[PDB]
This record gives C-alpha cells, structure tokens and sequence, in this order.
C-alpha cells in the first residue's frame, strides 16, 4: 500500500507558487489558486511505500520450467541407502 | 523521545458536534495488526513534561490558548476510544499505541476528539472470532511491538526552537524546506496468536 | 491504477518507485488548513 | 562514511558537534545531509 | 443525563422539553433515576451517499435542523 506523503502544504499569502516535480513517485503536485481568504497552496501528496513493507508486501515472481529431485530410499540385500537424485 | 515540539490539530466531532482547534488529534492512523491494535499520530508531544525534561507520567500539550503555552497535563488523563472505550498501551512523542476493538470512529477524548475511519473487524484464522478463544492453537501473525523498535518509515520534520512535524494539519512548510527526517516507531514485528 | 501493481519497485530498499495510483487532489474549502485528497483503494489493499 | 557538513567533510561517526553543544547547528548538519546514506549514523552521532 | 443506547449529549432545554443529539436506536432512556420509552430511532442520512459520522470536506447540500435558540 501507499501511505502517501501528505506533507504540510506550501502556502504563500500574497505570492504565487509554481511547483514542478522533484524525483519522487506519483504526485499530484497541484497548485490551487485563490484560497484561504491572492493566496496560493501547492499541495503535493506524493505516494511512497507504507510505514512497513518489510512485513507485508508482495513479490510478482515470474516462473520458468522446473526440475525434479527425489529423495530415494533403496534397500538392497541387507543394506539401506538414503540419497537424493536429480 | 521529544527532541521536538508538539502541535495543535484541526479535528472533527470533538465531544460534541464540534470540529475544532483540538488537542491530541489523531491526524493519521495505522490499522495493520492481527489483533485490534491501532497506532495514532497525535497532536501533542508525550515525553517532555516540564518543557525540557522527557518524562513519562506527564506530557506536552500545546494548550488551547493561542500563545504556544505548553501546560503540563497528566498522562493519566488522556482517555481515547473508538466506539466503546479503549485501553492505551504506549506513547512516545507524537504517537499512541492502543488496542481498540470496534470501528467507524476513532476517538481521542480528554473531553476531546475523534476520527471516523473504518476500523474494519479482522481475524487471522479460518474460524472467525471476536474475543480471543480460551484454549486455541497459536498460528503465526504480526504485532505492533510496544517497547522500543522502529519501522524505518522516514517521515519528515521541519522548522516552525526545535523541529516541527510535516503534518497535513500544519502549515509551516513555506521556506524552510530541505528538512530532516525521523522515522516511525512500533516496527510491527511477527509473532503468534490463538485461533 | 485501481488494480494490483500501482506502486512498482525492484526491491524494498532501492530507489525509483513508479506509480499510477488514481490519487486525486481536491481543491480545499474549509476555515482551516488541510489538504483534501481522494483516492481509490490501493490495488494491493483491494487485491487482498 | 563522509558528510558534507557546512563546507568541510567529516566522518559520520564523529561529526562536530553533539546535540547539546550546538543546538540548531546540529539540525543544520541533518538538514544538509537529508539524502546521506549513513543518516542513522548521523542521528546516533548527534546524540 | 439522558441516553438512548450509548451516552447521548444534550444541547438545550426550555420548559418541559429537551433537545439532544442521540445517534443509535431502539430505546430512549432518561436517567437522574427514571424511565424509558420503546420507540425505535432509525438512523438516517441526507445525501445520495451514506455515512455514519459527517465527513471531513464534502459539498454541503441543504437539509433541515432543530434550531437551538428562542423560536417556536
């Protein structure tokens, strides 16, 4: 899951903001106009990983063709033998 | 561990039909365990009791007067709940760790605020339950561990003195960018539980 | 976006996240400072 | 294991100075070294 | 102190009456110690999307209210 960085936004009381992208993920670095009675707010709620992905994540693994082992137990005469053979 | 300063939050439905300038406002919440454990990103710092001294039994509320006056509340008085009452477990700075069983509302009272986030009911087995069973069998799960551990989440703090957090309530990110970063406690370590 | 695989990352620790998340920022309208966003559920959360 | 503290480089194990000797200048070290890979070493170093 | 199924918070009183805001249903009690009445309070929402507590930002469509001041 994302826990989007929901940062404290950038607000100019009389000035204007033109915020482009830093090297981050999905933003919506959007720069809304006349608000908080012009003033301007450039909110950029950019996604990242969650607070914990070492515990709950996923691995989209691709799979090619497979082998076969075995674990054969062979008894001949009075002797048994444990092995493993591809 | 209160190197930093508290803040005040803009809650919703505080002990009344009141969204207000709040105390201990939740401001973010993690709901990821397999018991009913909730992690809350509160408004006030919880260690630095007497304005410089990291303590336990008291805390660092940015009080309701608009003068940044921290007034030394007793930490045996922050009652939080979700839809019935909820016993808290740990606190460190901006953070609370509690285990709060129902959903649809996440309150932080005293009287004070809430958050109507769906705390969906979850279990871990194949046979569902509400309270833990009596005897059971202990299959594995995850837990928010409540002693010391950190998560490596890297949430940032900035300027208004001390550091000031990058909260969605807060404003103070105008010129003092390029700011440092702490990281979140309560690592959510694997463990085992009863089904 | 919406489905499984919004965020992609070659490992947990590396850089370079690539996201299409259906996050939607919304113009704020309140007496106090906040930032309103809506979003779909995370495609991981909905795949769960 | 080196930082860019001000203009002079220092090892991240012992960069000058600690938490109490220069408050709001150790914060300047940390905000100058946000993207430092050994950042938790700096955080242990300030304390 | 009045209650319905959880603890309900009161707002105003003038004469016999009470004005409170009480979330769930199935009973209306009045404590100190006194009675209750069996009248189910079905929960209601006002828009086209349902909710339980009022949301954060929203869009403010018109509704009806009980005023709190001196009006009859």
């Amino acid at each position: 899951k994302y826990t989007t960085v929901v940062p404290s936004p950038k607000v100019k009381c009389c000035g204007t903001l033109e915020c482009s992208s830093a090297r981050h993920a999905d933003y919506n670095c959007k720069v809304f106009g006349g608000v908080y009675p012009e003033n301007s707010q450039m909110s950029e709620a950019y996604v990242e990983f969650s607070a914990d992905c070492a515990a709950d994540h996923a691995q989209a693994v691709k799979v090619h063709t497979a082998a076969l082992k075995a674990g054969l137990r062979i008894v001949y005469g009075n002797t048994t033998s444990m092995l493993d053979v591809y | 561990f209160t190197l930093t300063s508290p803040y005040l939050g803009t809650c919703s439905y505080c002990h009344h039909t009141e969204p207000c300038f709040s105390p201990v406002k939740i401001e973010q919440v993690w709901d990821e365990a397999d018991d009913n454990t909730i992690r809350i990103q509160t408004s006030a710092q919880f260690g630095y009791d007497q304005s410089g001294a990291a303590s336990v039994n008291k805390y660092r509320i940015m009080s309701l007067k608009q003068d940044h006056t921290i007034e030394e509340g007793s930490m045996d008085a922050i009652k939080i709940s979700t839809s019935g009452p909820c016993r808290r477990l740990n606190h460190k700075g901006y953070f609370l760790l509690a285990k709060c069983p129902p959903g649809d509302s996440v309150t932080v009272s005293i009287t004070s605020c809430t958050l109507a986030r769906k705390v969906k009911p979850k279990f871990v087995g194949r046979e569902k339950y509400d309270l833990p069973p009596v005897h059971g069998k202990k299959i594995p799960c995850y837990i928010y561990d409540r002693l010391k551990e950190t998560s490596a989440g890297y949430i940032t703090m900035h300027r208004p003195t001390k550091w000031v957090f990058n909260s969605p309530d807060l404003i103070r990110h105008a010129d003092h960018t390029a700011q440092g970063k702490m990281h979140l406690p309560f690592k959510l370590v694997p463990s085992t539980c009863l089904v | 976006p919406g489905a499984f695989g919004d965020i992609q990352a070659t490992s947990l620790t590396s850089n370079d996240l690539i996201a299409n998340t259906d996050i939607r920022l919304l113009k704020p309208s309140a007496k106090n400072v906040h930032v309103p966003y809506t979003q779909a559920a995370s495609g991981f959360e909905m795949w769960k | 294991a080196m930082c860019i503290l001000g203009n002079m480089t220092f090892p991240c194990n012992q960069p000058p100075t600690c938490y109490s000797r220069e408050p709001a200048r150790a914060l300047d070290i940390l905000e100058a070294n946000v993207d430092s890979a050994a950042y938790d070493d700096l955080m242990r170093a300030v304390l």
